[PDB]
């Protein structure tokens, strides 16, 4: 946060990206050098470029790193599909902030075309209900952007309520995901002839069902 | 006047010695590039020197170092020590060297200054600047004017 990233940065494939991260007099400005780290949704960062503009065996030449005055960046020439992620710059720092100084993060978002989701409604489990409780798994992933509306309806009948449903989430492909949940007594997944979950995204509705069919 | 009788010293008062810094002699200041200038030996008393005024600094560093052990390399601090006193951007570094022995010296010659005392080493833990001294008469009158 002491040095200061560019919070989103977007890009078509084939381009060529450019990532900032400028601080102070202490942190590049001194002449310390930077460094570049990469980062998976939901891993580890990964050292991308060293002491300014070097490249650990393991990073492709599309990367490339450069220093000038109080400011650093990246290059990524080519840019792929895969190297959608969250970008951080490294200094060593002479202010009262401590040595290490990390930059704020940046959201690189590679170009996606839009992707309707995959909606896999589940019934509850007959173990479930055994334990006097029930609940409807409804589950939208690989698609794009990160935006859903998910509709509930007894029978015909919507219904808001008992409803706890996630934030999407994209998986390695970029892709979002996400997860709704129906919280019902047995009796009220019994007394309905059907459960819709519905989906609307991209102005096209996805409309699976369910119902109380033993087996 | 180019004789020796010219100038008149009333008071010892009026004899004053500032501090200029290397800063304002054009000279790298980056604590990469100022840490260049500093290095360890044995064999070296270090010397202080009192001073009375300075040039505000434009940078300064408030360093410590030590041997892996966690022992510092560098002297700590006399009672007279004080932090420099008008430092526009300080550089507090704290680290250790690992085949360093004795204390820090300064190669150009130059002085470490800190807060009215010039002297041959750094001290662990005070804000110093880097410069020289120079002697000269100002009359308190003249001394007034600029001050004031
Ligand atoms: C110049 O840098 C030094 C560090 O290299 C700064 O000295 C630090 O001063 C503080 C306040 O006196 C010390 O904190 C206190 O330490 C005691 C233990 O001695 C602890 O019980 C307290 O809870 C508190 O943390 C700190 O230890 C001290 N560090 C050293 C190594 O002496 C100094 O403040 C810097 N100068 C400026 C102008 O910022
Ligand atoms: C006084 O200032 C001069 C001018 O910078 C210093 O000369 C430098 O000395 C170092 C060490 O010998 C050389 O590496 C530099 O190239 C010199 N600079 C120039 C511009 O010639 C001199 O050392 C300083 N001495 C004191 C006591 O401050």
């Amino acid at each position: 946060s002491v040095l200061t990233q560019p919070p989103s940065v977007s890009g078509a494939p084939g381009q060529r990206v450019t990532i900032s991260c400028t601080g102070s007099s202490s942190n590049i400005g001194a002449g310390f050098d930077v460094h570049w780290y990469q980062q998976l949704p939901g891993t580890a960062p990964k050292l991308l470029i060293y002491d300014n503009n070097n490249r650990p065996s393991g990073v492709p030449d599309r990367f490339s790193g450069s220093k000038s005055g109080t400011s650093a960046s990246l290059a990524i020439t080519g840019l792929q599909a895969e190297d959608e992620a969250d970008y951080y710059c490294q200094s060593y720092d002479t202010s009262l902030s401590g040595p290490v100084v990390f930059g704020g993060g940046t959201k690189l978002t590679v170009l996606q075309p839009k992707a309707a989701p995959s909606v896999t409604l589940f019934p509850p489990s007959s173990e479930e209900l055994q334990a006097n409780k029930a609940t409807l798994v409804c589950l939208i992933s690989d698609f794009y952007p990160g935006a859903v509306t998910v509709a509930w309806k007894a029978d015909s009948s919507p219904i808001k309520a008992g409803v706890e449903t996630t934030t999407p989430s994209k998986q390695s492909n970029n892709k979002y995901a996400a997860s709704s949940y129906l919280s019902l007594t047995p009796e009220q997944w019994k007394s309905h002839r059907s459960y819709s979950c519905q989906v609307t995204h991209e102005g096209s509705t996805v409309e699976k069902t369910v119902a109380p069919t033993e087996c | 006047v180019d004789s020796v009788c010219s100038g008149t010293l009333q008071k010892t008062e009026d004899v004053h010695l500032m501090g200029f810094t290397l800063s304002g002699q054009k000279v790298a200041d980056s604590p990469l590039e100022a840490s260049k200038r500093w290095a360890f030996r044995t064999g070296v008393p270090p010397k202080n020197v009192e001073y009375t005024e300075g040039e505000e600094a434009k940078t300064c560093y408030n360093i410590s170092v030590t041997d892996p052990s966690g022992k510092s390399l560098l002297l700590d601090p006399p009672s007279n020590i004080r932090d420099y006193p008008k430092c526009k951007t300080v550089h507090h570094i704290q680290g250790q060297n690992p085949h360093a022995q004795g204390i820090a010296l300064h190669l150009w010659g130059a002085f470490f200054l800190y807060d009215r005392v010039a002297s041959t080493t750094m001290y662990r833990g005070k804000v110093f600047t880097e410069g020289n001294i120079a002697a000269m008469i100002v009359n308190k009158t003249v001394h007034r004017m600029i001050f004031s």
